[PDB]
């Protein structure tokens, strides 16, 4: 069933044969990671390392200990051995802690995995924290979100989309701590 | 037709629904950021697809909003 | 299919998950991207990455004495079919996004 | 009287197993409202899989009321 | 008068098959609710699966209030 | 005729075993809805373990059918 | 003849005893359906473990008719 | 003989600890469907802890029997 | 000889409340299966869990079966 | 005497309220292996909830021990 | 004392709703453990619901056992 | 006295309306409040078979 048991190491010995052989191996995403999910260790306790990414930031990549991660079932935490988890999220609070300090990013959406050697990679597009959003323009877009309900399905899932992260940001945005 | 998600069974893609969700985000961003996440925002290329091996038509983007809304 | 003027104005990821989506238009079984990784304003040694269909043979290529994505519990709204179904798009637009600003900063 | 009263407290005892068949149908038809609220697009499999169901658990409806008229009238 | 006597605690002791048809219909009109708070779009073609299932679960209170009845009233 | 009392009303103490069976095969023939609507393309595999189940599980209804009949004309 | 009469209402309160595990047939065997609806590959290892785990509970209801038809004819 | 007669009502308004038991068994055989269609590599430890429980939940059903020899015959 | 009777009735109704007990070591040792499914590095300080689970909710057995004793031997 | 006797027949269906408390610690303890499976960081923390439940429902545990005792010995 | 004897086998069969409410604090003190290994930092809040939901509970529980003594002292 | 067994349905319905609390509020504790009036709502409009099926106990003991 997984008969063609590829990587780097294979795609190196088999492209030896077709390529001309002065041609250096083509380099693979492999080979810039030195953490993987199946290497163990990684865990020293009580912190994890929480990989928490961005299209065009990484956000943090230092060791975390407790990660509330708003998943599409509902918000739920991830501690130091925690499960393997390919969670989605949905548009909420991602709340990063090193003890008492909180640093609260409200995230777009995307998926989130804790892998079985303790890192979680949390991967989201639009990751803001939630300092720079305004509580004025939320209720003010979602007025019109309510308003164009077309039966075109493709710009309803929008609106529905538009209302329920818009939603999220005022639930979010009303309840601070 | 298909089954999956609210946007999958729309015939939306996953990619579009998520970007759709982080410009409806960066929409309401404070006035400090709002104006520098419209440069992670906008959509400018082109396309032509090439069916005999050099002949095809064109297909232009000049997007700075962000992603199409509307139906792709 | 020829994508240009990627770099008139800059790169962003909105730009990268629409090349996704019409390279989605036609679904092959794998994607190959072949870029320069940007290592120093030395080298820049090419790099293939590579990008599977959710399983149509990316969890045929993980099962082994059962599978080693069953380790995760998976926690979307739909079944695993579907999460993988988004998760490869997500990873065509990352592999695509980081390719072309490797590739434009080489 | 003591059989002819005896039958009258046996078969209200008897049809008390119709519990457990309204729940089962409850929530087999809660399952279907489930399913079919998952993918609509298989939503016509389903009812076709609630109606066989429906049918193979009032098989054992009736034969609860089987057993309540056959101690009332047999 | 114990025939009479007897069908009373009769119907009594044959009423409480209600109770498995109203925690069948609670648990699939609760399964209607978290089926209906996951997709609100196609909410409408579940209601017609819910009153679909509950009339073929109330079949069965239809058939426990009929062995009631003829308990009572033979 | 207390012997031929207690038979009856043993016989419909019996049958309320019933309830049991006729609501774990309304869960079994439910999670053959799920299943099926999870993925459809195995839905002659789940069936197929349906009517084993069902069977299977039948099995125990017709136990207490068989007690019933043996505790009423036997 | 009350030494005859009670042993057969204490038989059909005894096969009560099959009602719980019609129920847990029903909840395993709908329990493989919607597991073997995550991996078909692994529905024969799946399948092996239900008729193991069938019979190791359906042993308890042949205990129950044990106790059944030593109350009755014992 | 009413004592002879009620010790053998009693011991058969008895045994439906075994239904729960079952019940139990049940779900926890069908847990074990769902645990090891998720992850069959460890698919014996599973059984093994499977089999724990059942061996110290057939605890209590041979509390229960023994109690009920207990009323059968002593 | 209605009190030894009665209390021989009493020790014998008194043991059906080990149904829900045997179902609820069910639920708990079924969810031991699929919480060493989720993640084995666990199991056994897991099944140490499920143990003294186990050893606290047996006491609901004790706490039926000393009244057992109580009834008949008291 | 039929007070005598009723205090045994009475107490023996007045403890029959420990088959709930059974399956609620079941269900208590088995959430607790559900739940340290799930982070086992919290598992210190999850004995201690599961504990304070255990504590909270061995409260009505103890009513209906002290209800059979009360219709015993008062 | 026929009639004390009645007070007696009533409150046995009164403090039957002692195991609904053991078994919903079950289900609600091990919801406490799931959603408190959702998200930890939330446990505080859950607790403040869980001991609110079981002060309600025991409201049902304290209600029954309302009616086990006001028909035995009164 | 068999007439309030009645009331251990609706202790099982209160424990898992209360328990579905526990598990919603700890889903979003943003709106751990308006689940707590759903909850209480919820709860009275279950008060409703417990006074029921206490007024046949004092409609039987009482008439």
């Amino acid at each position: 069933e997984a008969a063609a048991p590829a990587g780097p190491k294979e795609f190196t010995e088999v492209w030896n044969k077709k390529a001309p052989s002065t041609l250096i191996v083509p380099e693979f995403p492999s080979n810039y990671t030195a953490v993987k999910a199946v290497g163990e260790g990684q865990v020293h306790g009580d912190a994890f390392p929480v990989n928490f990414y961005t299209p065009h930031s990484i956000l943090s990549q230092a060791q975390k200990d407790t990660v509330v991660l708003p998943g599409v079932d509902g918000y739920f935490g991830v501690k130091a051995s925690h499960v393997p988890t390919i969670a989605q999220l949905k548009p909420g609070v991602v709340e990063l802690h090193s003890g008492a300090e909180s640093e609260k990013f409200f995230v777009s959406g995307g998926f989130a995995f804790v892998h079985p050697n303790g890192v979680t990679d949390i991967c989201v597009l639009e990751a803001a924290t939630l300092d720079q959003v305004d509580p004025a323009a939320v209720k003010s877009a979602l007025a019109a979100a309510s308003a164009a309900q077309p039966t075109d399905e493709f710009e309803q899932a929008a609106n529905r989309a538009a209302i329920e992260l818009y939603s999220a940001l005022e639930s979010a945005v009303e309840a601070k701590a | 037709a298909p089954s999956g998600p609210f946007y999958r069974v729309a015939g939306m893609s996953y990619l579009r629904y998520s970007n759709i969700c982080a410009d409806l985000l960066r929409n309401v961003l404070k006035e400090p950021f709002k104006a520098k996440a419209q440069a992670r925002q906008a959509i400018h290329f082109r396309q032509a697809p090439y069916v005999d091996g050099k002949a095809g038509a064109s297909k232009v983007y000049e997007l700075e909003n962000g992603i199409p809304k509307t139906a792709n | 299919l020829a994508i240009a003027d990627t770099y008139k104005v800059r790169v962003t990821f909105g730009q990268a998950s629409l090349i996704v989506e019409e390279l989605i238009k036609h679904n092959p079984q794998s994607y190959q991207i072949l870029f320069n990784k940007f290592r120093s304003a030395i080298s820049f040694k090419p790099t293939v990455a590579t990008i599977l269909s959710p399983d149509l043979l990316e969890k045929q290529l993980e099962d082994v004495t059962g599978n080693s994505l069953d380790a995760y519990d998976i926690e979307a709204s739909h079944e695993r079919s579907d999460v993988l179904r988004d998760l490869t798009e997500f990873h065509l637009g990352v592999t695509l996004y980081n390719a072309m600003l490797e590739n434009n900063c080489s | 009287s003591v059989l002819a009263a005896s039958k009258m407290v046996g078969a209200g005892c008897a049809t008390i197993a119709l519990a457990g068949v309204g729940a089962g149908l409850g929530v087999m038809f809660g399952s279907l409202i489930n399913g079919a609220a998952r993918n609509p697009n298989i939503a016509k499999q389903l009812v076709g899989y609630a109606l066989l169901g429906f049918a193979l658990t009032e098989s054992i409806a009736l034969f609860s009321l089987l057993v309540v008229f056959l101690i009332l009238f047999a």
